[PDB]
RNA sequence: CUUGAGUCUCGUAGAGGGGGGUAGAAUUCCAGGUGUAGCGGUGAAAUGCGUAGAGAUCUGGAGGAAUACCGGUGGCGAAGGCGGCCCCCUGGACGAAGACUGACGCUCAGGUGCGAAAGCGUGGGGAGCAAACAGGAUUAGAUACCCUGGUAGUCCACGCCGUAAACGAUGUCGACUUGGAGGUUGUGCCCUUGAGGCGUGGCUUCCGGAGCUAACGCGUUAAGUCGACCGCCUGGGGAGUAC
């Protein structure tokens, strides 16, 4: 299983269907035996420049121990669901689990 | 690459003991093992020739190695090829 | 001067955007290695990061109005 | 290079700023360099000059500028 | 696979067969067979109304589904058929209630595979969902022009339409022949490509192909008389004339679409 | 006939020319001037000095308008660059921000060949 | 037998290769707003574009190609070559301690594979650039240089071609022979007291001793001292041409 860190940036007038999303993809993960090694709501953000005329995404963060199949699956979710405005999929090595530094 | 738990177990299967990894037979056995792996992805990715070099490699020193076994000892060349069901 | 000396820093984050402002210019340009003093693997490293905050409008591209 | 006036900023003195800022973003160099199309081989060969001058005038200055000129 | 035939005779030469060799070798599903007599280009009056059509093979019509309104039900692909009604090839479906269905092959699609039309439907090739429903930029095919009047746009092999854009109550398609239409977004299209790309590869090799996809031999104007062709006939080869049809109308270069109906939709006329 | 009192100056500074150009906050063109159209020609219009008649050429003309703040937006490598604002600010707005703008492709479209001269 | 050669364990850096997504800047085009006589170009002009509203400026859209800064006589690759970010598949190099095999090695005529750019076939794509071509200049002429346009091509898929100043103008492998200053990437100890002290490997740049060289220069990455094998040369032209 490779360690995962997923971020994906949302709609701001979807931001009140975050919970449920974040519920969803981490069910999903579980079923398949995924591991979450992190989870992090970081919230509505100003976005640095704007994406899609719109800015003041809601960003999540999710590190996490998955098999590939489902992170596939979830990237594919991702990019058909026309809410989350950005993701990165992004491998990493170990169980990085300790706060960002968005929260901190 | 070839697993670690699977070298592990060609290591066992053709090494004179677990400890053994430099037995002709067991780095046969691990080249045998390596090239059949990479066949799928050849096949999948037919320019990729920079890594297809590194399987030719791989072939050129089993050979090599095969022939040292057949003028060294003829019976395990043949027990090993007939193990692996290698061409010759 | 090169801060991560202090550290040895273990790895650079994409999110420590706090880190990553100095090592971009008003401009939002990567700030090359002999003008900042950071050693050259870890200015691979920081280099990275910035890229990869920019995709996620963590970092600007650009200093233009918006 | 944006710059904004600050409250009792001289106009000169704005300029200065803006001009300061435009040199150290270098926009005109990188301009004047992307006119034409430098040629991979070029731009290699230029590079390579650059480098070799410059170490050769710095090694000359230090070490061959060390004795008594007069 | 596209296979160069050997040069066996001079008939044989020019030959180049695209041959699937995952068709069915067999005969179609009964049912939805039905009789199809041919023309001869030939309109009620028995008058010649299209020239150079006539004779070939006899050819039963396979009743395939361009509506495709089974919704929900899940259906599997069972193999994929030769149609000689059409360029591309057709898919024996069967739906888990029972009934079994032809539908146009998308491009990939093979026997076994599961196929489910609906909103609810996931978005996959050969899958079929109001146009709404589909992301804006997808490769869709068989696609309807008036809402549940059944696949007009994109059925001949290997094509396929962009939804370039979607603007309310209409979604802008890049069609395939590079021109730029509005249709209803309640409009119903089947995702990816229409299959059998390799079908323009073919090569006939001789006339008797031809023929035997019912195809007669024109006849140049210029080789003709004055009086059969407005091209007519001079001595030695002359011409002289501007192109034009038969009935005298200039050829090359001369627009003929007279429709103000549907003007409207027309975001921009193709080109090349 | 409207007031606005706050514009953007926008400089062009091309090599052969200068192009001056004053608009509303939101984009709208007021009045233009070019060292062409102020009477240069060549080596005459590709020089500071036909840069600054253009600019004041430009204030001139929208002085209807009754502008009195200016953000300045400079664009490309130019004689002017600097002769315009300077000319300007003698003509006498309240120069707030200067801007440079010019675009600079991220490596994209390969630029035309060297000139051999 | 274990010193050459290889295997296993753990890490390391990397534009190494193949496939698929995606981001922003910019050019072009399209539609619309503002707006008015110029723009463009050059040594100076003209062709060209613009009062049928261009250039400038703001908004939206389409599409293709390439990845600013980082970026480095930096890195990787047998060479050709490789440069945004993300994932999937994948080859090699290097270090650490051990353990294992036990000369399994070096080179290689024929042979086989890989091999920039241009070019070719078939099917796509086509923004920018641009052989050919067209017009404008310059000129004694100007089948050029300069200017305005512009088609193959450049891009993608799959085949072919099989060559380059494909160069380090320096065949591969191994051993030995004073130094200095760097770069890069490991690793051992020193309290890292700080970015730091002393080692020990790999690749790499420059300078220089002996020696070598016709000289220029090379100089532990040799063009020095040697060993194995290969490739190649024997005056200029004719000619890498004819058959
Ligand atoms: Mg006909
Ligand atoms: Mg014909
Ligand atoms: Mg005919
Ligand atoms: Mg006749
Ligand atoms: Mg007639
Ligand atoms: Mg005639
Ligand atoms: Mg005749
Ligand atoms: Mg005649
Ligand atoms: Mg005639
Ligand atoms: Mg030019
Ligand atoms: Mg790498
Ligand atoms: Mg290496
Ligand atoms: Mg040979
Ligand atoms: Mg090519
Ligand atoms: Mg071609
Ligand atoms: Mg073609
Ligand atoms: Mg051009
Ligand atoms: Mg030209
Ligand atoms: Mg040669
Ligand atoms: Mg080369
Ligand atoms: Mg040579
Ligand atoms: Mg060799
Ligand atoms: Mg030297
Ligand atoms: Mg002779
Ligand atoms: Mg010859």
């Amino acid at each position: 299983m490779r360690h995962y860190e997923i971020v994906f940036m949302v709609h701001p007038d979807q931001s009140e269907q975050v919970p449920g999303m974040i519920e969803r993809y981490t069910a999903a993960i579980t079923g398949a035996e995924g591991k979450i090694h992190r989870l992090e709501d970081w919230g509505r953000r100003q976005l640095a420049y704007p994406i899609n005329k719109l800015h003041k995404a809601h960003y999540v963060l999710m590190n996490v121990e998955a098999p590939q199949e489902v992170i596939d699956e979830l990237e594919t979710t991702f990019r058909f669901n026309d809410a989350v405005i950005r993701s990165m999929v992004m491998r990493t090595k170990h169980a990085v689990t300790e706060a960002s530094p968005m929260v901190k | 690459s070839l697993s670690t738990e699977a070298t592990a177990k060609i290591v066992s299967e053709f090494g004179r003991d677990a400890n053994d990894t430099g037995s002709t037979e067991v780095q046969v056995a691990l080249l045998t093992a390596q090239i059949n792996h990479l066949q799928g992805h050849f096949a999948e990715h037919k320019k990729d020739h920079h890594s297809r070099r590194g399987l030719l490699r791989m072939v050129s020193q089993r050979r090599k190695l095969l022939d040292y076994l057949k003028r060294k000892d003829v019976a395990r060349y043949t027990q090993l090829i007939e193990r692996l069901g290698l061409r010759r | 001067f090169c801060r991560f000396t202090a550290e040895g820093v273990q790895e650079i984050d994409y999110k420590d955007i706090a880190t990553l402002k100095n090592y971009i210019t008003e401009s939002g340009k990567i700030v090359p290695s002999r003008i900042t003093g950071t050693r050259a693997k870890y200015q691979r490293q920081l280099a990275r990061a910035i890229k990869r905050a920019r995709y996620l409008s963590l970092l600007p591209y650009t200093d233009r109005h918006q | 290079p944006v710059i904004k006036v600050r409250e009792n900023e001289p106009f000169d003195v704005a300029l200065r700023r803006f001009k300061r800022s435009c040199e150290k973003a270098g926009v005109l160099a990188e301009v004047r360099r992307r006119e034409f199309y430098e040629k991979p081989t070029t731009e290699r060969k230029r590079a390579k000059a650059s480098a070799v001058k410059r170490h050769a005038k710095k090694l000359a200055r230090e070490n061959a500028r060390r004795t008594r000129l007069y | 696979a596209v296979v160069k035939c050997k040069p066996t005779s001079p008939g044989r030469r020019h030959v180049v067969k695209v041959v699937n060799p995952e068709l069915h070798k067999g005969k179609p599903f009964a049912p939805l067979l039905e009789k199809n007599s041919k023309s001869g280009g030939r309109n009620n009056n028995g008058r010649i109304t299209t020239r150079h059509i006539g004779g070939g093979h006899k050819q039963a019509y396979r009743i395939v589904d361009f509506k495709r309104n089974k919704d929900g039900i899940p259906a599997v692909v069972e193999r994929l058929e030769y149609d000689p009604n059409r360029s591309a090839n057709i898919a024996l479906v069967l739906y888990k209630d029972g009934e079994r269905r032809y539908i146009l092959a998308p491009k990939g699609l093979k026997a076994g595979d599961q196929i489910q039309s609906g909103v609810d439907a996931a978005i996959k090739p050969g899958n079929t969902l109001p146009m709404r429903n589909i992301p804006v930029g997808s490769t869709v095919h068989n696609v309807e022009m008036k809402p549940g009047k059944g696949g007009q746009l994109a059925r001949s092999a290997g094509t396929y339409v962009q939804i370039v854009a979607r603007d309310g109550a209409y979604v802008t398609l890049r069609l395939r022949s590079g021109e730029m239409r509005k249709v209803e977004a309640d409009c119903r299209a089947t995702l990816g490509e229409v299959g059998n790309a390799e079908h323009m590869l073919r090569v006939l090799g001789k006339a008797g192909a031809a023929r035997w996809r019912g195809v007669r031999p024109t006849v140049r104007g210029t080789a003709m008389n004055p009086v059969d062709h407005p091209h007519g006939g001079g001595e030695g080869r002359n011409f002289g004339k501007h192109p034009v049809t038969p009935w005298g109308v200039q050829t090359k270069g001369k627009k003929t679409r007279s429709n103000k109906r549907t003007d409207k939709f027309i975001v921009r006329r193709r080109s090349k | 006939r409207k007031q606005v009192s706050d514009g953007v100056a926008h400089i062009h500074a091309s090599f052969n020319n200068t192009i001056v150009t004053i608009t509303d906050r939101q984009g709208n063109a007021l009045g233009w001037a070019t060292a062409g159209g102020s009477g240069f020609r060549g080596s005459r219009k590709s020089t500071p000095f036909a840069a600054q008649v253009a600019a004041e050429r430009c204030a001139d003309a929208v002085k209807e308008y009754g502008i009195k703040n200016l953000e300045v937006m400079v664009k490309g490598p130019g004689p002017g660059r600097e002769s315009t604002i300077r000319a300007l600010n003698a003509a006498g707005f309240r120069i707030t921000n200067i801007t440079d703008v010019t675009p600079i492709p991220h490596n994209g479209c390969r630029p035309p060949k060297k000139r051999r001269v």
